[PDB]
């Protein structure tokens, strides 16, 4: 779908160095010196990090670098660090074609310490029961890998109905984080004794109960 | 210094036009370098969409070439971009930016590479209305609390379309805060939650409020956050 | 008897740039130099034919006027027998000339915030312009042995770099508008007189 093809994701270990490629066709690439690479943080505007094939716009750090061979861009991160994991694009002028970009490729930093689900469970604040809604929050944070199970229970029964879980997300500190609610009418969270969230991951669970006052 | 900011309707209809502007600051326009748009669909790839300098010339993406306007007001300091019958492929962080090279004559001149870019503005395209998100407290308790540290958030209810954007105590609050990519509920309404990890011992002391801004509509939402009763 | 249109030139919103000089043809008009001479609004007002005030009882078959923008420095290059970038890549007089070379400071109008990159002037060339020759290509000059195939590279450069004016800049960096008005007289009747 892209006309610049670069590999779905690469990834490299902390201090050393790793290597993205850009393929194109003659008539791009291998055609013109004018090759672009940017660096996206999740949720945050493309950064130019390389202009020209090699060219380093200022405040870029010396380890990043590009280069090219005939039809194949490259940029090269050495001393990886943990700041590096983001999305990369790569780019350049086609002719006719105007300014094509490539699919972007995913770099991971690959030191993993595995780490647990923090879980915060908020019962339906006082305002929304007025407003004849209630909430059920269940927040999940600083888990390795993003990986994740939810499942809600009501008292000590399971509850499948108005669970609504966001898919993980990366964080700053590159560790997953996921969030799931249940939607409530307020009478159902006065009838049950409990609710509670249970998050699975790697085997163990952590469970959070909340009760209506 | 330069500065880049798009403005524009948060939501469009299927098949009327998608008008953003983008208003510099800092360097007249006219004075030099090509200025382009750039679009991301969300969780996909950058797609170039055109450029334009001063003078009114243009260049722009085979793909999109017959439903493409960019347009340049000198006098105001901003360039436009309007995209016509658009569809739900046109949903996408739209951004602006300018090129590296000044001179407006080089070899590939606004399509090559693009040096300051906007912090983007999201179009969705949908037959649906615009909603103004609720914000409910997520009070700190004494279940939430964890030693020395304890969290508390905001709830941000049935909002449409996307985005909302939280900030903590004016941008005070900066560290501890997460929050949280929105679900889409069946009504068809987002909603998003953040929270922060504060000390325990300040809870009565301390102020905390969200900053909850949803520019689809006009809304900014601050909510102050008490310990329970 | 109708005045001679120097207005438009000397007065004009826009001026090119040196390496895309702009010519326009004065005939079948009066005009009195003596105003342009005693402007004093110029900075810069040399002849090389005849003193301005005798010119005025002068006439001519015609009247080429040139304009263009060019930094503080390189107006005495403006001159016949003069090198330089401008004078051997851009614009040359021939050491026969009969004309004069006039110019002003536009820092208050070329001169912008982050540099004006619209006036451009001729890095490379391989040959020294002829007097009054015009190029306006834009190919890609080759500085060394690898071939250039038309493409910016490493010793392939884009034959044309730019002044990036701005209001903070040193007087000699500072953009200079100059008009040269070069007086012809050929085996015709004259049409400019004083
Ligand atoms: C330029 O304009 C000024 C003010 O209008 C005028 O005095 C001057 O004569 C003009 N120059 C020419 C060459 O006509």
């Amino acid at each position: 779908q892209s006309a610049l093809t670069q590999p779905p994701s690469a990834s490299g270990s902390p201090g050393q160095s790793v290597t993205i490629s850009c393929t194109g066709t003659s008539s791009d690439v291998g055609g013109y010196n004018y090759v672009s690479w940017y660096q996206q943080h999740p949720g945050k505007a493309p950064k130019l990090m390389i202009y020209e094939v090699s060219k380093r716009p200022s405040g870029v750090p010396d380890r990043f670098s590009g280069s090219k061979s005939g039809n194949t861009a490259s940029l090269t991160v050495s001393g990886l660090q943990a700041e590096d994991e983001a999305d990369y694009y790569c780019s350049s002028y086609a002719g006719s074609n105007n300014l094509v970009f490539g699919g972007g490729t995913k770099l991971t930093v690959l030191g993993q310490p595995k780490a647990a689900p923090s879980v915060t469970l908020f019962p339906p604040s006082s305002e929304e029961l007025q407003a004849n809604k209630a909430t059920l929050v269940c927040l999940i944070s600083d888990f390795y890998p993003g990986a994740v199970t939810v499942a809600w229970k009501a008292d000590s029964s399971p509850v499948k109905a108005g669970v609504e879980t966001t898919t993980p997300s990366k964080q700053s500190n590159n560790k997953y984080a996921a969030s799931s609610y249940l939607s409530l009418t307020p009478e159902q969270w006065k009838s049950h004794r409990s609710y509670s969230c249970q998050v699975t991951h790697e085997g163990s669970t952590v469970e959070k109960t909340v009760a209506p006052t | 210094q330069v500065q880049l900011q798009e403005s524009g309707p948060g939501l469009v209809k299927p098949s009327e036009t998608l008008s953003l502007t983008c208003t510099v600051s800092g360097y007249s326009i006219s004075s030099g370098y090509y200025w382009g748009w750039i679009r991301q669909p969300p969780g996909k790839g950058l797609e170039w969409i055109g450029s334009i300098y001063h003078s009114g010339s243009t260049y722009y993406n085979p793909s999109l070439k017959t439903r493409v306007t960019i347009s340049v007001d000198t006098s105001k300091n901003q360039f436009s971009l309007k995209l016509s019958s658009v569809t739900a492929a046109d949903t996408a962080v739209y951004y602006c930016a300018r090129a590296v090279v000044g001179i407006v004559v080089v070899p590939a001149a606004g399509r090559r590479a693009f040096d300051i870019w906007g912090q983007g503005t999201m179009v969705t395209v949908s037959s649906a209305s615009t909603k103004g998100p609720s914000v409910f407290p997520l009070a700190p308790s004494s279940k939430s609390t964890s030693g020395g540290t304890a969290a508390l958030g905001c709830l941000v209810k049935d909002y449409f379309p996307e985005p909302v954007t939280v900030s903590w105590n004016s941008g005070a609050l900066t560290s501890g805060v997460h929050t949280f990519p929105a679900v889409l509920q069946s009504s068809g309404l987002y909603s998003l939650s953040s929270v922060v990890t504060v000390p325990s011992s300040s809870l009565g002391t301390q102020t905390y409020i969200c900053n909850v801004n949803h520019k689809p509509s006009n809304t900014k939402v601050d909510k102050k956050v008490e310990p329970k009763s | 008897t109708n005045l001679c249109p120097f207005g438009e030139v000397f007065n004009a919103t826009r001026f090119a740039s040196v390496y895309a000089w702009n010519r326009k043809r004065i005939s079948n008009c009066v005009a009195d130099y003596s105003v342009l001479y005693n402007s004093a609004s110029f900075s810069t007002f040399k002849c090389y034919g005849v003193s301005p005030t005798k010119l005025n009882d002068l006439c001519f078959t015609n009247v080429y006027a040139d304009s263009f923008v060019i930094r503080g420095d390189e107006v005495r290059q403006i001159a016949p027998g003069q090198t330089g970038k401008i004078a051997d890549y851009n614009y040359k007089l021939p050491d026969d000339f009969t004309g004069c070379v006039i110019a002003w400071n536009s820092n208050n109008l070329d001169s912008k915030v982050g540099g004006n990159y619209n006036y451009l002037y001729r890095l490379f060339r391989k040959s020294n312009l002829k007097p009054f020759e015009r190029d306006i290509s834009t190919e890609i000059y080759q500085a060394g042995s690898t071939p250039c195939n038309g493409v910016e590279g490493f010793n392939c450069y884009f034959p044309l770099q730019s002044y990036g004016f701005q209001p903070t800049n040193g007087v000699g960096y500072q953009p200079y508008r100059v008009v040269v008005l070069s007086f012809e007289l050929l085996h015709a009747p004259a049409t400019v007189c004083g």
